[PDB]
């Protein structure tokens, strides 16, 4: 426990994007499909990555799998918290869970890494509700499809993002 | 844009109206330290906390963690605000006056929904298969119910209720699994064992024959993988494990079997209907799912009912979910606006409303 | 199995761990056995089972790919159970096949016929058969602590020694190559025993060596190239091997080598797959419960060439007679082959 | 000599399925002390009400 | 005269029939060297492994009653009728006990054994809670058998036994043996080797005892020095526990101590209780019957009394039954039941076996 | 400024929080005539004295002792005053409650630090990695752990403890350099075989196969210079010392290897973060930090482990003082300082006031 906060941005952010309230699909298209967690640079409060999200109106018009978009805005040698929304369907049912994501690479700094890990257990008890959790500690970890699918559900998960496996 | 929600006795299945399948189906249960973790999540810490149903057998028990159960499912679950939705629920068989008032002032007083309705989970089986007059075996989590239902009405004094159900034949399960070597105590290890019998088991057309087979090759073995790696092999408790429906001596209990509670509903109602119910047997619920499942309840029953009698056991292949799927479809109908029981409608006859608008 | 009996079949490429769902050979109705692989065809093998039959399988060339359930041959004979089977080690298609209603068929694989019965010359349980050298004689251990050596085609009791180990505990007779039976049995404080008999005088053994006083049947497994006996006990973690010469004592004890896990099964692969160029004599695929740990069994040689003293002609794959012609009484010693093209 | 030598010691009943009886028949109520039954390897006899 | 065999995980106690005590008790190990002989028996079983387990390896060939090894099974056997009875198994029957809900499988390699290998004339197998029950005299009452692998639940109500209502726990004396290394660990005293874990062993037989309220004893032994102990190791050094001396059988109440998720046994036994029928728990409670070498410690049946009643409705009088011979009950009430006239027609001969197969014993059996 | 002061078993690491590396690293031993020296200055004076090891095997034994040595931390390696800085401690796994309080008795009482802080080695290393689930094989001096952690909080009951790491394998090496004609006894000489275990020891892939190749050529010969000049050469040695880790058996020990009890542990742990655990196998301390360890624990994992299961084995290049770095790292967060137990709250709740605030 090394005591960072979460900003109120970030619970706010989160409590829209758990929620969906009825609205017109003018802002049905500006719901947040991912977006990422940072550190601030006084590394007191866990902030919004300014620039790095998608949008679910983005999705289809200019983001083909949301997915591989969002698997490439993760920088490669720095830690970030990800909440990607994910909508897949198993064998029985069409479900969407929101993912929170841990990504810490092997090639981020060690100062990086001990704060996020430290802090993970912190930010995850304020964000109720989340029941996935992805663990990646290198970019082989994250870019597969497969790798969320198997997480998801296991082998119950035959789509994801309406595309099979 | 309406809710569906199934008060299932193990299994919450909720959704939205329109869809072909619930969006969220978890256990309905609450857990508290052996502070309150609901569904999934008291599933996930495992035996730290104990588990509790308030919905053990169909009728709800306790309200208080009713509520919970309906907070999770509406906001973690569904995701939605229940204040801009109608919301449909579903009810056991034989559920007293006194529980229909209570789920419509939760409803209205806690979740403020515009609107709701209630509905028999027996009827909405039958309807979903294209019929009025009939006799739905609903077996699900918990409990197992015989509903006959004739024009669209269950007839209360020949409901039949059967305290056996998966959850008693997954326990089944674990105790005959530990005669192989194996050992499924932890309730980590239930939902391995529920995943096993839900995958591999299947009900024989005739046991004892089926046990002579199992004793003289090994055709009938096959192998499951746990989430470690390790691979288990079971045999004869493919068709162990769903007998017990219809031997629940198997169990040490002293009731009858599916069959026999299906036939003897049957016979409690009236002597010009009991033809009708023969030819109309619909099968409902998880429980129900085993492949073989139809072919031995209409060998079975057959051999309970007149040899004059033409006995059909109706069992399609959606009916895991056609309590809901009957909901949702109901639920979805433009015409169908017209039976909600409105906020305003409530605050002028207060809970009391729902026995004349939902019957 | 969970039902009925089956043998696992795999190529010997085919090492780590296998999967729990590999196909098996499950034909059989009760547990299987006894299993014994054809001498002269490296892909048909022989297994008798609680079931009261003998049945013949052919495995294909890469192995199994879905359950075998249908064999090429089913004999039907025996009224109990067969535990005890036996290839000719000359003769093509002549199978040996014993059991607990003590009982000896000798079968003709290829026509499914019953070639001879033998039927009243074991009056108690038999533990074993083993062929002799040219497959005209074998010798067997019977309950009543008797040895006897039979000619099944005549039907005659050649040689018979009673009370050769006064122990009640199981033991075991095999034939050498050069005519003596070697015998491995209890004494009457229950001491595992070796003996060497010769049929021709049968008055008392050759030689009588004692082991332990541990408990479980000795298994032997000879080697005539070599002239030697390998001592593989049911349970025991170790596993000792003599020579057997012409100088006394007849059985020179020659090393034992030790492990930490009991045995529950052993086979031996013949002469063809070993390792030459590594002065391999022998490779031992030990059974634990759930394992096979195959086990070497090398020469120490400075020298890197072919040893011939170490590996003379050695009995080939090639069959010697047919099973018409061995009925008439013909009698030859097994196709020699090489061993010195497997160099590398 | 432990056991009493015998080949029915452990003889075991079993009844046949539910198929292969014969159901519907009102068997006498009379109060006499018989088998109420007869059977040879043809026919099946029972005395009725 | 007919022997009484009961295999348990960590002891096996033999005997005859008509006795009031078992003739051998022997620890249910098998030890193998682990070093090199220098100086001009591959194999150790039972006390002769222990006096010797300095350079042996001791392992135990049932493990939360499984037999993880049938051919150190069979040296068990062996040992118990030639070393330890000095008696021809050929010559006696053979009374067997076995474990409740005991596999088919397992229970089929037994009789194949004593009567393939040992070639006993006649063989009987028992359930051992069923034998506990006879030794004190009641047909109604719930047996809680804790040994060296498992704990068992077993309720009987007028001879008739509830197999649903039967409970296992896996955590026995095994179990808490391992806990007390582990915690001896604390106290600067390292036991590794299973050499060693023998000495821990004793050390639990003699120095641990239940304590009727765990954090008030705690307290006591955080602020004084009367309830340490001393004990002297085999080679002469004296080791002194405090707490442990109680912390160790506490997990039998706690298994939350050993990560375990289960109840302790004092939920166990109410649990098995509570999945009968209503109109016996009444007997069931006034009759809980403890058996055992786990049941040995003091003040347990103080602890089980107290720990039920909180349970059970306050109407309810609970009863917990502790003879002071419960280590044996098993084997006592073995050695009754087979010198029964009324038993005689109970065996299982061996030639009876061999025409008809395991199907006679599954069979006359429970 | 806060003082991060890592007590091993074998050596002690002291140093200023937001540091990169440990300021003072020195031999945490008491020596006493066969009147106290502490510290390096206790191997000075070499063979006149006896040596006790306080924390031997990661638990304080000798709280005598171990004050001495944390007096010769602040006075003469720190060189600081500790009643002026907030001192983080770090414990062993499996550290008694006993100890805590006794360690927070003595920091606040004998020392007077205004803050003191207790915190797990094996976690520390886990978050150094960037991870929160995982098993950490923590092998330093005198004592080896396999610590399987799960969101921050290790598993008790599935910590399992080897009393084998490099103080054995450097008393090993010096029995194998004796029959190279060597001659190392003397407390002087041990440093110098601790030197060459160093930087010449390297864990062999395939043992048989590396045993061969030094048996046919000279190409795995090292050479080494003594501190007096003569220059020694090691062959086989290299590989030989190391791989007693792997192999217990090679000084006598009947426990497994260092593979075994990781697998072992793992296997302790439930059946649902296996496969977590075997993914995410973390690597610290000195004695692991042997060349080709990480591919050796790879395959023999490999092995035992499921053929379906994914491992990977995490050796940082900076494990050998990771559990110092991560403390060193944490303790310099302004963030970090609300997490402080101050002295005016000890002076409250007393010394057990440490297992609220650091677990
Ligand atoms: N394919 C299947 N085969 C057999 N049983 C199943 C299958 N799917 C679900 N079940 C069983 O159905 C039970 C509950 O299903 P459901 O009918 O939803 O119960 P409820 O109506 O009480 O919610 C579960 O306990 C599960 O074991
Ligand atoms: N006086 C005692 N106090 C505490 N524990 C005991 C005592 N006597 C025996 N035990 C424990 O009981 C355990 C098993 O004894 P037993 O009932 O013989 O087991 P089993 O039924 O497996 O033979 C032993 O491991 C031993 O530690
Ligand atoms: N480069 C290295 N290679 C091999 N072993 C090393 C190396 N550096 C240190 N060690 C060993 O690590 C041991 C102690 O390291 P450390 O992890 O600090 O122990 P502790 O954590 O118990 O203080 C020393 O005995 C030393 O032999
Ligand atoms: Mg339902
Ligand atoms: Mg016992
Ligand atoms: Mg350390």
């Amino acid at each position: 426990a090394s005591g960072v906060a979460v900003s109120d941005g970030v619970i706010k952010v989160f409590n829209d994007m758990k929620v969906r309230k009825s609205s017109t699909p003018e802002e049905v298209k500006k719901r947040k499909k991912a977006v990422l967690f940072c550190l601030s640079e006084d590394k007191k409060n866990i902030i919004l990555e300014e620039g790095k999200e998608i949008l679910v109106g983005d999705v289809g018009q200019t983001v083909d799998d949301p997915y591989a978009t969002f698997v490439k805005m993760l920088p490669d040698k720095d830690c970030r918290y990800a909440l990607y929304d994910a909508t897949y369907e198993t064998k029985e049912s069409k479900k969407e869970d929101l993912v929170f994501i841990f990504w810490a690479p092997e090639s981020a700094p060690l100062k990086s890494k001990m704060i996020y890990a430290s802090s993970k257990d912190a930010i995850k008890k304020k964000l109720t509700g989340i029941k996935h959790e992805l663990q990646a500690n290198c970019y082989e970890e994250v870019k597969d499809r497969c790798t969320l699918a198997e997480k998801l559900g296991g082998s119950a998960v035959i789509s994801l993002e309406g595309k099979p496996l | 844009a309406a809710l569906v929600v199934d008060n299932g006795s193990g299994m919450c299945k909720a959704g939205f109206a329109g869809d072909d399948a619930p969006r969220a189906v978890f256990p309905s249960i609450v857990g508290r330290p052996r502070d309150s973790y609901v569904g999934d999540e008291a599933q996930s810490k495992r035996g730290i906390l104990t588990l509790k149903y308030p919905i053990e057998h169909g009728i709800v028990t306790n309200w208080d963690d009713m509520e919970k159960i309906w907070h999770h499912t509406f906001y973690n679950e569904l995701r939605v605000a229940p204040e801009e939705h109608p919301v449909l629920l579903t009810e056991a068989p034989l559920n007293p006056k006194a529980n229909r008032e209570k789920m419509t002032q939760i409803m209205f007083e806690t979740f403020n929904t515009p609107a709701m309705y209630v509905a028999i989970q027996a009827v909405l089986s039958l309807y979903a298969s294209g019929r009025t007059t009939g006799i739905v075996m609903d077996s699900g989590d918990g409990v197992t119910h015989t509903v006959p239902i004739y024009e669209g009405y269950a007839l209360p004094h020949a409901i039949l209720r059967l305290d056996l159900a998966g959850r008693d034949l997954t326990d089944y399960l674990m105790k005959i699994l530990t005669e192989r070597g194996y050992s499924f105590t932890t309730t980590a290890e239930r939902e391995i064992v529920r995943d096993i019998k839900e995958k591999l088991c299947y009900v024989a057309l005739d046991f004892e024959q089926e046990m002579a087979t199992a004793a003289s090759s090994s055709s009938l073995e096959k192998s499951y993988e746990l989430p470690d790696g390790q691979v288990i092999t079971i045999g004869n408790e493919r068709f162990r494990c769903p007998e017990a429906l219809f031997q629940p001596s198997f169990l040490g209990m002293e009731s009858a079997g599916i069959h026999e509670t299906t036939f003897n509903s049957i016979m409690k109602c009236d002597v010009d209907i009991r033809k009708d119910l023969y030819a109309n047997t619909v099968l409902s619920g998880g429980t129900t799912m085993y492949p073989g499942i139809a072919d031995r309840m209409q060998k079975e029953i057959t051999a309970l009912a007149p040899s004059t009698m033409k006995i059909k056991i109706i069992a399609p292949p959606e009916r895991k979910y056609s309590v809901w799927i009957g909901g949702s479809i109901l639920a979805s109908l433009s015409t169908f606006q017209q039976m909600w029981i409105s906020k305003q409608e409530y605050d002028e006859s207060g809970p009391s409303i729902v026995h004349r608008k939902c019957f | 199995a969970s039902g009925g009996g089956a043998f696992l079949v795999l190529p010997l490429s085919k090492t780590g761990r296998i999967d729990k769902a590999y196909p098996t050979v499950c034909g059989h109705t009760g547990p299987v056995l006894d299993i014994d692989w054809c001498p002269h065809n490296d892909e048909v093998i022989a297994s008798g089972s609680e079931d009261c039959t003998v049945m013949v399988w052919q495995i294909p060339e890469n192995g199994l790919t879905s359950p075998l359930t249908e064999p090429v041959v089913v004999l039907e004979g025996h009224t109990k159970r067969v535990g005890i089977i036996a290839w000719h080690p000359t003769a093509r298609n002549v199978l040996l096949s014993a059991g607990c209603d003590n009982v000896v068929l000798i079968w003709n694989v290829g026509t499914a016929e019953e070639l001879y019965r033998l039927d009243s010359l074991h009056p108690d349980l038999i533990y074993n058969v083993s062929w002799n050298h040219n497959g005209s004689l074998f010798c067997s251990a019977c309950k009543d602590k008797s040895v006897r050596i039979i000619d099944p085609r005549r039907g005659t009791l050649v040689a018979e020694r009673e009370k050769a180990h006064e122990g009640a505990r199981p033991m075991r007779a095999i034939f050498l190559a050069d005519g003596k039976v070697f015998t491995t049995g209890f004494s009457r404080m229950s001491e595992r025993q070796l003996a060497l008999w010769d049929p021709e005088n049968l008055e008392e053994p050759m030689a009588l060596q004692e082991l332990d006083s541990s408990n479980g049947a000795l298994l032997p497994f000879y080697d005539p190239d070599t002239s030697v006996v390998y001592v593989c006990g049911k349970g025991d973690s170790s596993i000792r091997y003599f020579e057997i010469t012409e100088e006394p004592p007849y059985i020179h004890f020659l090393n034992t080598f030790t492990s930490k896990e009991p045995q529950r099964g052993m086979g031996s692969m013949p002469k063809r797959g070993l390792e030459v160029s590594k002065c391999e004599i022998a490779r031992f695929y030990k059974l634990h419960e759930r394992k096979c740990e195959p086990i070497v069994m090398t020469v120490p040689r400075k020298s890197d060439l072919f040893q011939d003293d170490l590996y003379p002609d050695t009995a080939g794959p090639e069959a010697a007679l047919e099973a018409e012609e061995w009925v008439s009484g013909r009698d030859a010693d097994p196709i020699l082959i090489s061993l010195r093209e497997a160099y590398v | 000599k432990v056991v009493r030598q015998s080949k029915f010691r452990h003889v075991f009943g079993q009844p046949v399925k539910n198929d292969q009886c014969y159901e519907d028949i009102r068997v006498s109520r009379v109060t006499w002390d018989s088998t109420f039954c007869a059977v040879n390897p043809k026919f099946l006899a029972v005395i009725v009400e």
